Parts: C-alpha cells; sequence; structure tokens
C-alpha cells in the first residue's frame, strides 16, 4: 500500500488514464559513467516492453532515462482506456513489472542495432542544430564539463563504440526500474494521485570560466549570448525568469526585436536546467560587432512597466494553461514542480500573483558570462 | 467500441445555427483552455489565384486597427491559414474572453470596406512573400473586386464557428455580429483542383464509393496500405491526400513519375487474400485508440471536425461508418483506381 494518497483535485478530465512512476537516483548524470548504456539499454527496454503491454486497453507505454535539474530519472508511464470505458480491465502496476521481467534477451538482441541507431542520431542532431549549437559550446566551457553540454544525451564517441554484450547488463536496469524506490502518479477521473511527499532536491551547476568568447572560422553568421542570475528562487527558475525571458525575446515586440529592428531571426531562451538565459540571432559579419554591443547595452539598461508586465502574465499564464491541456505536460508538471507547485491551479495563481518588483530583483541579479560566433 | 464512452462524447458534441451561421460545439469540463476556430468556404477564388489568401491578410485590417495587435493586448494569439477551399481564423483563450474575442473577429471579418493604401500595402507585402501565377493574378485584381468577394464569401451563412472546451454554449445575444449578412448568399463549390492543387506533372485518383463518411475511411485505408507495401518493396512512391470538407469525394496524390509502381503496388492489393480483411481490422482498431487519445488536445478535435464535418455526424456515426468498411469496399475503388490509371 502506498504512504500516502495526495490527491489534487480540479484538474481536467481527460478520456484515457494514466498511471506512472519515477525512480529516482541522487548522483548528478556526469557521475554515472555507464550513461551511455544506461541510455541505450532503456530504450532497447522501451521498444521490446511496449509490443507487449501496448495492448487494449493500454494505448501507449512509456519508459525513459530523462534528466531532470540534472538528476537521472527512470520515467515509467501508462495511457490507458479507463475501465468505464475498457472491454479489458488495465494490467496491474505488479503484472507491468512481470511483464518487463519476462522480457528475452533475444528480442532485446533484435532492437540492439535499431535502438543504437535511434540515439546516436538524436546526439548528432542535438550537436548540429545551427541556432542550438552556440549555447552548447557555451556550457561546455562555463562548466568545464561537456556532459552539460555536448555529451548531455551520450558521448558520441563512448554511444558508436557499443557492442551487443551490453545484454548482459539488461538485468540489473530491468531491476533498477522495477524494485527501484519511486514516486506513483495517477491520473483519473479529473484528479492526480501522487503515492508520496519527497520533493526530490534539483542541482544546478556553479560557473567556473566566467566571461567567455568563442571565435569560430567559416564562411556562411551565428552569435549567442549568455547571461546567469544569482540567488535562484524556485518563483525565479519556474515563473520569473521564463517570463522574463518571453517579456524580452518572443512575446511579439519583445524588447530585442524592436532594439534589433534599428539594425534591419531572434531567438532567446532560459534553460532551467543550466540557470542560462541565450540569446541567439542570425547577422552578417559586418553587422556581428555593431549587435553585439546593441545586444548587450539593452540588457545593461533594461526597464519594465505594469502594463506590459500584466500582459507577460497573461501571456506566460496561457502558455502553461496550454502545457496542462496535454496530459503528458500536466504529468511532467506534477513531476517537476515542489511543494504546492505541483497543483496547476497553484502554480497558475503563483503566476498571477507576481509583480514588477520581482523583476527588478532579477535584473539586479543577472550577469553576462559568454558569447560565440560563428 | 464500448458504447458508453461514444456516448459519452456524443452528450459534449452538438451543433445549432447561430444568427446566420452554425457553431460546433465540443465541451469539455475543466479544460484550461477554449479553441475558437472560425472557418470561411473560399473555394470559388481559387481560379483567381492567390485572392484568398489576399484576402486573408486583409481582414485583419479595420479603420486602421490590426486585430491580430488587439488580440495579442488581451493575451490571446490569433492564427490564420489559407487551404484550397477554407480560410482559417482560430485562436486559443479562457472561456471567460471568448464571447467577446469571438465577436470582435466577427467585426473585422464581416468588414467589407478596404481603401486603396491598404490593398496595395498588402499586395507588396504578398510579393516579398513570393520572394522569401500567384503573385499575376492578384496583381489583376482590385478594391472592388476584393470588396465584392468579401460581401459574396466573408459571410454568416458561408461561415462554420468551432468552439472546443469549456462549458459554456455560444448563443446569438452574445454574437450578434453572426448576423451581419449582406445582399449574397453563400456560394457555389467550385474549385479549381485541376491548377491550384495539381500541376502537370501529378494525377489525382479518386476514391469515391457513396459514402462522404466512408470516402475518408478508405483514402485512409488505401494510402496506409499502398505505404506499407512500398516499404517492404523499398519503393520510393510519395502517396498525398486531398481530403476537404466540401469535396464528396476523396482524392490521392501521386507523382506522374511514380505512376507506374503506384499502379503495381495497387494491383498488388488484392494479391493476399487476408491482407486486406486483417488489415480493415487493424485500421479500425487504430482509428478508435487515435481518436480517443487525439480527443484530449483541443486542435486534434478541431480536424475532426473539419474533416469528418463532426457535429454535423455524431460519433456514433463516425464509428458506424468505421465499422462498414468492408473488403469489398476496398476493392471496389481498387478496380476504379486502376480503371482511371489505365486511361
Amino acid at each position: 500500500q502506498d504512504p500516502m494518497d495526495i490527491k489534487i483535485n480540479g484538474i481536467k478530465k481527460y478520456t484515457i488514464h494514466v498511471l506512472a512512476k519515477v525512480s529516482a537516483s541522487g548522483m548528478e548524470f556526469t557521475q554515472e559513467k555507464d550513461f551511455e548504456h544506461q541510455l541505450l539499454l532503456t530504450d532497447m527496454l522501451e521498444t521490446v516492453i511496449r509490443k507487449s503491454v501496448e495492448v487494449n486497453p493500454v494505448l501507449h507505454f512509456h519508459l525513459r532515462k530523462s534528466i531532470i535539474m540534472n538528476h537521472s530519472y527512470f520515467i515509467l508511464g501508462l495511457n490507458y482506456i479507463p475501465p468505464a470505458f475498457a472491454t479489458k480491465n488495465v494490467k496491474s502496476i505488479h503484472e507491468i513489472y512481470q511483464a518487463i521481467q519476462d522480457v528475452n534477451d533475444l528480442q532485446l538482441l533484435d532492437e540492439f542495432e535499431k535502438s543504437k541507431e535511434k540515439l546516436i542520431n538524436k546526439i548528432q542532431q542535438y550537436k548540429h542544430s545551427d541556432s542550438h549549437s552556440g549555447s552548447i559550446r557555451l556550457k561546455d566551457r562555463l562548466f568545464a564539463d561537456k556532459k552539460y553540454g555536448s555529451d548531455r544525451l551520450g558521448n558520441f564517441e563512448k554511444m558508436n563504440k557499443i557492442t551487443d554484450n551490453i545484454i548482459y547488463a539488461a538485468p540489473d536496469m530491468v531491476n533498477k526500474i522495477c524494485e527501484g524506490d519511486g514516486l506513483f502518479y495517477h491520473i483519473n477521473d479529473g484528479a492526480i494521485h501522487i503515492s508520496n511527499i519527497k520533493d526530490f532536491n534539483y542541482y544546478i551547476p556553479a560557473v567556473i570560466n566566467e566571461g567567455v568568447e568563442d571565435i569560430r572560422t567559416d564562411f556562411s553568421s551565428i552569435l549567442t549570448c549568455a547571461y546567469t542570475f544569482e540567488h535562484v528562487t524556485d518563483l525565479e527558475r519556474e515563473i520569473l525568469i521564463p517570463m522574463f525571458d518571453g517579456y524580452i525575446g518572443k512575446y511579439g515586440h519583445s524588447v530585442l526585436f524592436k532594439t534589433l529592428r534599428l539594425v534591419d531571426h531572434i531567438s532567446s531562451h532560459y534553460d532551467q536546467e543550466s540557470n542560462l538565459l541565450f540569446i541567439t540571432v542570425l547577422c552578417s559579419k559586418n553587422q556581428l560587432s555593431t549587435i553585439l554591443t546593441k545586444i548587450q547595452h539593452t540588457i545593461e539598461s533594461i526597464e519594465f512597466d505594469s502594463v506590459s508586465f500584466s500582459l507577460s502574465k497573461v501571456m506566460f499564464e496561457n502558455e502553461s494553461r496550454f502545457r496542462f491541456e496535454d496530459i503528458n505536460g500536466l504529468l511532467s508538471h506534477v513531476i517537476k514542480q515542489h511543494g504546492e507547485y505541483k497543483n496547476p491551479e497553484s502554480f497558475l495563481k503563483a503566476i498571477q500573483n507576481t509583480d514588477i518588483a520581482d523583476f527588478y530583483r532579477l535584473k539586479a541579479n543577472m550577469r553576462w558570462v559568454g558569447t560565440s560566433i560563428v | 467500441l464500448n458504447k458508453s464512452f461514444v456516448k459519452k462524447l456524443d452528450e459534449s458534441l452538438n451543433r445549432k445555427q447561430v444568427g446566420s451561421t452554425n457553431v460546433t460545439r465540443y465541451k469539455i469540463e475543466d479544460s484550461y483552455l477554449v479553441l475558437a476556430a472560425v472557418r470561411v468556404g473560399i473555394g470559388g477564388l481559387t481560379y483567381h489565384n492567390g485572392a484568398a489568401a489576399f484576402l486573408e491578410a486583409l481582414k485583419f485590417w479595420r479603420y486602421g486597427e490590426n486585430i491580430y495587435n488587439l488580440f495579442f493586448q488581451r493575451g490571446a494569439i490569433l492564427n490564420a491559414y489559407t487551404t484550397l477551399e477554407f480560410t482559417d481564423y482560430v485562436f486559443l483563450s479562457k472561456e471567460e474572453s471568448i464571447n467577446e474575442n469571438l465577436n470582435l473577429l466577427l467585426t473585422f471579418l464581416y468588414h467589407h470596406q478596404y481603401d486603396e493604401k491598404t490593398i496595395s500595402l498588402e499586395r507588396n507585402i504578398i510579393i516579398n512573400e513570393i520572394n522569401g501565377g500567384s503573385a499575376e493574378s492578384i496583381s489583376r485584381m482590385g478594391r472592388k473586386e476584393f470588396e465584392l468577394i468579401s460581401q459574396k464569401y466573408y459571410t454568416p451563412e458561408n461561415t462554420s464557428i468551432y468552439v472546443i472546451g469549456g462549458n459554456q454554449d455560444i448563443d446569438l445575444f452574445h454574437i450578434p455580429t453572426a448576423v451581419m449578412t449582406t445582399q449574397y448568399g453563400k456560394p457555389t463549390h467550385k474549385v479549381n483542383v485541376n491548377e491550384v492543387e495539381m500541376n502537370k506533372d501529378m494525377i489525382l485518383l479518386p476514391v469515391e464509393h457513396g459514402d462522404y463518411l466512408k470516402n475518408r475511411m478508405i483514402c485512409h485505408l488505401i494510402a496506409d496500405m499502398i505505404k506499407h507495401l512500398a516499404q517492404q518493396l523499398e519503393y520510393d512512391v510519395s502517396v498525398g491526400l486531398f481530403i476537404s470538407t466540401n469535396q464528396h469525394s476523396c482524392y490521392l496524390k501521386v507523382k506522374k513519375s511514380d505512376q507506374k509502381r503506384f499502379s503495381s503496388l495497387i494491383q498488388q492489393l488484392s494479391m493476399d487474400e487476408h491482407f486486406i480483411e486483417t488489415y480493415i481490422k487493424d485500421y479500425q482498431w487504430r482509428f478508435m485508440n487515435e481518436l480517443v487519445i487525439n480527443f484530449n488536445q483541443l486542435h486534434n478535435i478541431y480536424d475532426y471536425m473539419t474533416e469528418y464535418r463532426l457535429g454535423e455526424y455524431t460519433v456514433a456515426e463516425l464509428f458506424g461508418s468505421l465499422d462498414s468498411v468492408d473488403k469489398l469496399d476496398i476493392l471496389a475503388v481498387r478496380n476504379e483506381l486502376i480503371n482511371q490509371l489505365t486511361v
């Protein structure tokens, strides 16, 4: 029996029920030395188990090794038709465990090459993403560890040289997925159920190489700037800074679009994992030095106002509402958020209660740390 | 399958006349947002290539005001796009704002005056968008054409409204713009599929075997079957779909270069006797599962309303149509596809 039944009321009523287990790991993912191996076996396992479990009433089976605030978690999920609308009842968690333990080693070997190619492709696409490439380079140098940037989806060299004797580590993974302690989440009938209260403590890497310039030479240009924030609170990392990023980055006439239209393809993003705000824009080399100084001066002398701040609050609430619309966005939210933020109503209420004085605290704690150009 | 689920979905689904237009309503209890969609039929404009897209850009303007800016200040993002037969105006908001946002949107859509400088400005924008006879045809149309076309096509009678999520009903009292009519009735569903949709290096193959809903079923079924057979033989065959709300028939798009391979695959369908029957069974199971999953996303529900006219039809009629697709329906369309491919 679960120690608790934390029922969060007032949830959108979905056509399906969800049953998910989240298994913790006190090691920051750089400490894991078999990281690339654990990824590959997890995908192999998910593919095989899916073929056995994704039958009526189960519509989708999910099994991933995911990173949440620089800690790795095994996340198992089950989407299914509720029994009132189903011609067959859903398997219990015990029976789901039994299907995972009944996975055949030959079934896993048949997926080894296909799963290895799938993960190899995800690493290359991630590292080669043109707009996303700049930010990867900064995190490698800002944190003096390429696991935070280039190797976040696995080191390519380690992943590429894995042979099929990884099959002998499958029992260890099956045991960790089935027997590792975790929290259970259950979405049904307009409510979310959590089996216990445990706010897994986040980890954010501290900056070491402050002030980074990354010169590059290659013809047909890109620029990426990074800032960090000091004394980041949960309210800031989850609400205020995302609002601030939208304020200056994408909410219509953002500060940067208006500022750079004077010169006359702008993007910005706050990475909650690394506590970094990135700003990337395509430009010409003749516009490079000007736009760099122009972007820097704009951020330095940034000001706010309550009318436009009220609009950012409305916009960011609606963006959160759109994520809650998706049963997977809701589940992901309730998994990741701490304490009362787990309730979407409380999270939305917390957005409505922010004031402009919070942005001025955030501006004082803001500081440039990096730059990359191609 | 399970009757109580289909009955559950249908009690939330309704469609009624509001003023001189029609509103399809799917209520979702405790949804976080509501999707509103206003859909204008512009199929007749396909003979004036690019006129519908041009009109779409004009409709954001009324007395110097831009409705995207007005919506943005209200915290709502207005999106619009033009397909071959319809122009959509879609937005998400909290339910409390739905009535005022919808009536403001219809205020712009049913405005029919556009001065010369607005027309020339939007033309210039579209010409640069061309570079980033579509450009030629709008260059041969002036203010009197666009205003006449607005009065003929941008009317309540030629409008479908879809509101998904929330629990409040749409009525005429709250949307008085739904009677902003002109002297012009709903236009004929004529369409220039022959020029805009296909170019001389493709062919259209009709999937039409009587039933509006079943035409969508059979069209997807045959497209999926051909794609799977091409995967096994490792063909390179691209099979596009022309499935449009105002078209009773559905259509397959195949490159004229892939016609021989496609023709061989169509003939390959009846080779295995049990392949068609078991693929129909798989498709019916996959269709119901995907509908269950898709009926959680507002935009996906909207796609069922546009593709299958859900609202006019019930979900029970949708699944009844799906369950009635048999091997003889596939063979009958197979035969008609081969006759078209022969000549």
